[PDB]
């Protein structure tokens, strides 16, 4: 037997990096409901005459 | 450590060996100078040039003071067994002994 | 933020196999009203539990 | 009774197993154990 | 449950007073107390050893 | 996971991230059957050997 | 000792009475207690951070 396996836990234990980053964001949705309007200014303004 | 080879006449004797652990924490150290820029830009032969040599010598000497301060902290700090590195009641073995008086 | 949970596995013992199939597989649930959960989660039968 | 709703297409699978070692076969055939010379003619 | 028992009339080194002689005491593979004394007392067996489930 | 991308007004908060390390040990399992050596050869229907 | 204070005369987020403020420099870095609440209190050093351990 072994006197104190209590302290030898650190050495024995291994790493399984399978739960790392095991998630993702919801699928993109703004495409269906919103349209992209590329711009390069600080405050874009839209104008329509009715 | 593996036990001594005792007398084998009747039957072989199984032994437990032993198990101890020692957790440690790392530390950082300052090496900052912070000297005016004009001196380095206007540096000449003799001053502010061997400053890197001073840095290197201090870095090389660092383990000396590190170890010696640690030893000076022998009574304050502890060993794997848990008690102070220099105590009179070390519970290492049933025959309790004291490594300092 | 959401976890992007997409329930697609349903595990039940043999006792609930038929009723799970009814929940997922038939357009009407148990009275001819409707079954919103048809072909949403595919059920795999098992007996190791209970 | 005994339900569970789980994802299957995620990067993780619920109730993950651990095949740490294979299904090694352990046998007691002949002059490999004492069960068969200083004992009955037993094999496990 | 405690895993660790020696029930084969097996011999172990138990020290009573100035000597260590055959005797069966703790005889367990788990320890929470008297570890330093258990080491001397829990010297692995001399003879056949078999374990059971006391579940005490 | 990262904190949600927040609005920017005057300065940026240097947020942090948590960790949920999970520990679980290993268990050992076995199943064995004791059989007589002579019996496995003492058969003609090819049974008690595949067991 | 104290691992770090990260005060710079600014806390990360000291939220009380339903309102979240920024003052009193209550930044700590240790798992002594209230780590779950330490995430909420900390994790938002809007201004610069200066660490001066108090050796407590």
């Amino acid at each position: 037997a072994i006197i104190t396996p209590a302290l030898i836990s650190a050495l024995k234990t291994s790493f399984q990096k399978h739960f790392q980053d095991a998630l993702a964001t919801a699928p993109s949705t703004y495409l269906q409901v919103a349209t992209v309007i590329p711009s390069t200014t600080a405050s874009n303004t839209y104008g329509w005459l009715g | 450590q593996f036990p001594k080879l005792r007398e084998w006449i009747g039957q072989r004797v199984i032994k437990d060996m032993a198990a101890q652990g020692y957790q440690i924490t790392n530390k950082l150290f300052e090496s900052t100078v912070g000297v005016k820029r004009t001196d380095i830009e206007d540096d000449n032969l003799g001053v502010y040039g061997p400053l890197m040599q001073e840095m290197g010598r201090a870095a090389g000497a660092h383990p000396d003071e590190l170890v010696f301060a640690l030893l000076k902290a022998g009574n304050a700090n502890l060993c794997y067994d848990g008690q102070n590195f220099f105590d009179t009641d070390h519970p290492v073995y049933p025959n309790v002994d004291g490594t300092g008086t | 933020r959401p976890l992007d949970i997409r329930p697609n596995l349903l595990v039940v013992p043999t006792t609930l196999r038929s009723k799970a199939k009814e929940v997922v597989g038939v357009q009407r649930l148990a009275n001819g009203a409707d079954n919103p959960n048809f072909e949403l989660v595919q059920v795999l039968d098992t007996a190791w539990l209970n | 009774f005994a339900p569970a709703a789980d994802p299957g297409a995620a990067w993780y699978l619920l109730d993950t197993s651990r095949s740490l070692k294979p299904l090694i076969y352990q046998e007691r055939m002949k002059p490999s154990f004492t069960s068969m010379t200083k004992e009955d003619d037993e094999q496990v | 449950e405690v895993e660790g028992v020696f029930v084969r009339a097996t011999v172990e080194r138990r020290c009573r007073a100035g000597f260590c002689f055959d005797k069966e005491g703790q005889g367990f593979a788990d320890g929470v107390l008297s570890d330093e004394q258990l080491e001397a007392l829990e010297s692995d067996p001399l003879l056949k050893v078999e374990r059971c489930t006391f579940s005490g």
